[PDB]
């Protein structure tokens, strides 16, 4: 049997304040016996702004219920830099948040600004968690924004060393052993070797990366993360398409595709088309290019007929 | 007019090679591609005329998608406390689905809905999801409230409108503390920076008349910054440290896309000088097109690269065709027609694979097997609108528009936060007010370019990009807003 707030003698002196949802509100939530007293009380501790023990226990008792409450998780924040409450150990609390499935953007927004105030030495403790959350969630977006974040924040503190890029890395190809159709990973690969302040940019640096990103073609062909990639790449460094050509041409019909080609690999790939057509507009080969864009159209891309005809009569 | 829209049906439904390597993505895929494809295998063509003996129906139920918006719009049970940061949305996707499905509300219910949102209105500024003594002031609530006030308000003294007008310096102020150097927005106080918080700051203020320069500052590069090497565009960007360089946080999202594609165009009718920084158009309509499924995925739209098809971003990937289309055009007429995507096999995802199973609860939903809700019913609609529907941005409407502008007519200016935060002067900040004004009124409906996949009986209510609202509320709205009525 739950035990009213109103019946306790810690929250005696404190009077409950209704919501306010004005006559005959629409959308209205049959709130639990529970949510309802305990926002009832929360309406009352947050109004006086009284910053206490009871209320910071009164916060946890409502983002249990809800965790996507934003204005509690706020007072939250506000009650444990008041009380001088330790950090680390609202981190632990976190922690057992995700252990018990209590999962919400707000869980991950508090995680940064904990972190921020924390402002350890070494972040690598919560670099590790990260990956251990991403391994059975490889694609949860907002945590991997959070990794970005972590990184380039602790970066311009110069708190992240070589070893600890080195390693990041490291991860971050076994990521993508593990599944090469990880658009995620191959985004934080991105950021690792292409638009950090501190990648390496070296011209024997960009030499590597086409052999790692035609590799990845070959490996799978018809894995639009690598394509996307690839034209990216290219595209930010400048770097002419013709050269690459010969390891893209077996495609249509450095590191070359493998002979005979794998198992399962029907031709053309469409994005190994378009590579084509946008090479031989670079040799100002504008004819060339539109035979294969009406191509796309009308036979290999037939989805998109009308985006590739419109690059075919951008040529035309 | 389909010659380049091919039907799903027409197509040859093959599923995504595998190349020899399997991953958990395509396993996912593999298992996604079975449940569309055989959904499509059950279902009649919607453009056949002999609807083949004993299968599926893929009318657009509309009765059923009433019914289901209804049920909930009452009452909802105690399980749904994981929304209740979420009410204003709640409203949102009621009120602008039943617009698009062209079921009126009567004035006492609309009045409740007044009320409703009225109530999460602080006097600090700005809508929270719930009551004021209850929650605090958040940009995403604010979006939805206001356009909630466009759909089921008016401009008496019970209609809402009146209320917001009075709210104009209030809202502009929470704006203001939203505010970063960098030039992104909290969504809330101590909350997270992101684009989706920016696209609902810049839809109010446009529609509000509260757009100033202090506003404005950065916010164009916090945007730019966001895009990607996909051509998409993150949630955010970061700045290093007056930045010396801009980071994109995450990938390509069908969501922050829209977003992003939107906010940028919004800050284009905005008249300041080297304003706003660009945005790689090209790539970001290239990102837009090359998310729309194989035939086998019913040529639904995916959100980012290797993630499965989802009902919703038809309106977010789908909505946000047209304005990256209008961009490029606008960049190519800088130096100096067949539809972009396929129209036709996205109202098929929508017939076919999105409407909840015929003669149960209704809706619509993210797939097959997944339970329809408030906002996939509302962004499936959203995104069957932009398809069914050949909206333009014409710069002969915006002319129109300002030849007819008044500019001794309008709302007292907000007085900005620093001293020198506003317009130089009263004419540059009438020639804002006309800009950003005639802009927003510059969507029309291309003439001949209707096309309603499976008969008209299917027709939905255009909606406008960028906003997200019927015109006939759009127009209205921001008429009132400032005083051209
Ligand atoms: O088998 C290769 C090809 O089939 C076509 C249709 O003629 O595309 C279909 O099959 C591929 C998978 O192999 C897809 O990507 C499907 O979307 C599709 O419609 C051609 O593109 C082609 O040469
Ligand atoms: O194509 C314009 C158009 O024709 C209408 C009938 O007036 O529908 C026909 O075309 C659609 C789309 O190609 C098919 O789904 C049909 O089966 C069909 O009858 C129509 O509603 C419209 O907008
Ligand atoms: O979070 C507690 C807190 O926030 C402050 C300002 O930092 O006040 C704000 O929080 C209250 C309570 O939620 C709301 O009325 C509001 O949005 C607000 O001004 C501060 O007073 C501190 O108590
Ligand atoms: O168009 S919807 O599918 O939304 C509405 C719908 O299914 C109702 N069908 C009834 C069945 C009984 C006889 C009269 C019609
Ligand atoms: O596109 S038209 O307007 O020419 C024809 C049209 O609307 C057909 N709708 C049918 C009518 C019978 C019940 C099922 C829906
Ligand atoms: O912000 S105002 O001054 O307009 C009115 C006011 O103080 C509201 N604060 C509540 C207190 C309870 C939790 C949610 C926020
Ligand atoms: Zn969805």
């Amino acid at each position: 049997t739950y035990i009213p707030m109103s019946q306790r003698r810690s929250w005696a002196d404190v009077k409950p304040i209704m919501q306010d949802d004005g006559p005959n509100p629409v959308v209205p939530i049959m709130y639990s016996e529970e949510y309802k007293d305990a926002m009832d009380y929360f309406r009352a501790i947050a109004a006086k702004e009284e910053k206490s023990e009871r209320a910071l226990e009164l916060t946890e008792i409502i983002v249990r219920m809800n965790p996507a409450h934003y204005t509690v998780w706020q007072y939250r924040f506000s009650l444990l830099t008041s009380l001088n409450k330790s950090l680390e150990d609202e981190l632990r609390l976190m922690n057992e948040f995700a252990v018990q499935n209590l999962k919400s953007y707000q869980v991950w927004h508090h995680r940064l600004l904990l972190l921020d105030r924390i402002s350890p030495q070494d972040p690598v403790s919560e670099i590790e968690y990260i990956h251990g959350s991403l391994l059975p969630d490889p694609k949860n977006y907002h945590t991997w924004a959070y990794l970005h974040w972590l990184y380039s924040h602790f970066s311009t503190l110069g708190r992240i060393s070589e070893a600890q890029w080195g390693s990041e890395l490291d991860w971050c190809n076994e990521m993508l052993r593990v599944d090469g159709r990880n658009n995620s990973a191959w985004g934080w690969r991105w950021y690792l070797r292409v638009s950090r302040p501190g990648a390496e940019t070296s011209s024997r640096s960009l030499q590597d990366e086409l052999i790692y990103i035609l590799k990845s073609i070959h490996l799978i062909p018809h894995n639009v993360s690598a394509w996307n990639y690839l034209r990216g790449f290219l595209k930010h460094f400048s770097l002419p398409l013709v050269p690459i050509l010969p390891a893209i041409l077996p495609y249509t019909a450095f590191p070359m595709p493998s002979d005979p080609l794998p198992e399962d690999t029907p031709l053309p790939v469409p994005l190994a088309l378009e590579y084509l057509a946008d090479s031989f507009i670079e040799q100002n080969r504008v004819d060339d290019a539109a035979k294969v864009f009406e191509k796309l159209s009308s036979e290999y891309d037939q989805m998109r007929a009308g985006y590739w005809e419109f690059r075919r009569r951008e040529c035309a | 007019a389909t010659e380049f829209t091919p039907s799903v049906y027409s197509l040859v439904s093959k599923p995504l090679p595998s190349n020899s390597r399997p991953s958990a993505t395509l396993d996912e895929q593999a298992e996604t591609e079975d449940l569309i494809s055989q959904l499509f295998d059950l279902t009649a063509d919607p453009n056949a005329l002999v609807s083949e003996h004993g299968k599926r129906y893929s009318g657009l139920r509309k009765q059923e998608h009433t019914q289901f918006l209804a049920s909930s719009f009452f009452q909802l049970p105690g399980k749904f406390v994981s929304l209740d940061a979420s009410r204003p949305w709640l409203v949102f996707w009621t009120v602008h689905s039943l617009d698009l499905l062209g079921v009126a509300l009567d004035q006492g219910t609309k009045d409740r809905v007044v009320s409703t949102l009225l109530h999460f209105l602080s006097p600090k500024g700005g809508f929270g999801g719930g009551p004021a003594n209850s929650q605090i002031p958040h940009l995403l609530p604010t979006y939805a409230s206001v356009c909630s006030l466009a759909i089921a308000g008016n401009d008496s003294s019970t209609g809402g409108w009146k209320d917001l007008a009075a709210a104009r310096q209030s809202i502009y102020e929470f704006f203001m503390r939203c505010k970063r150097p960098d030039g992104g927005f909290v969504v809330c106080e101590g909350g997270e920076v992101d684009v989706r918080g920016t696209y609902c700051l810049l839809v109010v203020a446009t529609l509000l008349d509260i757009i100033t320069p202090e506003l404005l500052h950065n916010v164009d590069k916090f945007v730019s910054a966001c895009q990607t090497y996909e051509g998409g565009f993150a949630c955010a960007s970061f700045p290093f440290p007056e930045p010396s360089c801009r980071v994109s946080m995450a990938e390509a999202h069908g969501g922050y896309t829209s977003c992003s594609l939107n906010s940028h165009f919004l800050l284009t009718s905005v008249p300041l000088p080297s304003f706003p920084l660009s945005i790689d158009a090209n790539a970001a309509l290239r990102w837009t097109v090359l998310q729309q499924g194989e035939p086998i995925e019913g040529g639904g739209f995916r959100g980012r690269t290797n993630k499965l098809v989802d009902g919703c971003y038809s309106w977010w990937v789908g909505g946000g065709a047209p304005v990256a289309e209008e961009l490029v055009r606008r960049e190519k007429s800088r130096k100096v027609i067949p539809p972009i995507f396929n129209r036709v096999a996205l109202q098929e995802f929508t017939l076919v694979a999105a409407q909840q199973d015929p003669g149960s609860t209704g809706g619509l939903r993210d797939k097959p097997g997944k339970r329809p809700d408030q906002y996939h019913t509302c962004n499936n609609l959203s995104g069957l609108s932009i398809a069914q529907h050949k909206m333009s941005h014409s710069p002969s409407t915006v002319s129109s528009n300002r030849l007819k502008f008044d500019a001794s007519k309008g709302l007292p200016a907000v007085k900005p936060v620093a001293p020198g935060g506003g317009w130089k002067n009263e004419d540059e900040r009438q020639n804002a007010r006309r800009e950003i004004w005639a802009n927003a009124l510059g969507w029309i409906e291309e003439e001949g370019g209707e096309i309603i996949v499976g008969g008209k009986d299917n027709r939905i209510n255009t909606t406008t990009p960028v906003f997200n609202i019927l015109g006939l509320r759009l127009k209205p709205f921001i008429n009132y807003f400032y005083c051209q009525e």
